[PDB]
DNA sequence: CCGCAACCACAGAGTTTGGAAATCTT
DNA sequence: GAAGATTTCCAAACTCTGTGGTTGCG
């Protein structure tokens, strides 16, 4: 889906929720592109920083390069990020030598996700 | 307990649940088959018309090229 | 007596069968999934290749005139 | 007080997995 | 008919959202 610039511009990635419930999967798909030129079965993972969590735990953060793109297959958030913090996830692409790219302020991890206002 | 009023509704429901998703699937199946035949006639369709753009400008080629 | 050594091995072989043909039609199931973006690949490129002549016959057209 | 944003639990619809029977096909 | 294959029935184990009870904190 629709992508957008790193802290790196040798690589883009998709856009996310501003806001998603923890092990919920995701509206689209997450991949990674590469500007460059990177060797296919190149493993990329992904991490998610916050102030509050160093790492959250996440599911599914690696995947292999293929045709200058890393598609995941439903990654997840576990790990929460803390009221009004959003977590600033790492790419890590593995070449030679090991390339880094950061989307920050990217997206909330909360126990409830996106809700319904509570009719009260 | 596999006698409790709660266990047979319970039970009942994911029966019917069960039948749902079962049809659910078995349809999606079809529709993929449909999908494959779909483009199976796409590709003949589309690769007779390739051949026939092919032999043309290969033609009106053979008139200007060979004079 | 749905626990009479017979019917239990009639049993056992019938699931040994289900098992073994479930697995087939999953494995079916897949390889039409693949036929099927195989199909949409080659469809896709065979539309180029038309584009392209459709293209350069307008070309030995406008140029057969000129 | 109230409503928002987070947590926790925890119903209830969906799904996937697997052994029985029925139904088929050979 | 007989044997194996396929399908239909269900039960059980989980997975996928939702909603309700609470709570600090504007």
């Amino acid at each position: 889906g629709e992508l957008v610039r790193t802290d790196s511009p040798n690589f883009l990635c998709s856009v996310l929720p501003t806001h998603w419930r923890c092990n919920k999967t995701l509206p689209i798909a997450f991949k990674v592109v590469a500007l460059g030129d990177v060797p296919d079965g190149t493993l990329v993972t992904v991490m998610a920083g916050n102030d509050e969590n160093y790492s959250a735990e996440l599911r599914n953060a690696t995947a292999a390069m293929k045709n200058q793109v890393a598609r995941f297959n439903d990654l997840r958030f576990v790990g929460r990020s803390g009221r009004g913090k959003s977590f600033t996830l790492t790419i890590t692409v593995f070449t030679n030598p090991p390339q880094v790219a950061t989307y920050h302020r990217a997206i909330k991890i909360t126990v409830d996700g996106p809700r319904e206002p509570r009719r009260h | 307990d596999k006698h409790s009023d709660e266990y047979k509704i319970r039970r009942e429901r994911n029966n019917i649940a069960v039948r749902k998703s079962r049809d659910k699937a078995k349809m999606r199946n079809l529709e993929t088959q449909h999908k494959v035949l779909e483009l199976t006639a796409e590709n003949e369709r589309l690769q007779k018309k390739v051949e026939q753009l092919s032999r043309e400008l290969s033609t009106l080629r053979n008139l200007f090229k060979q004079l």
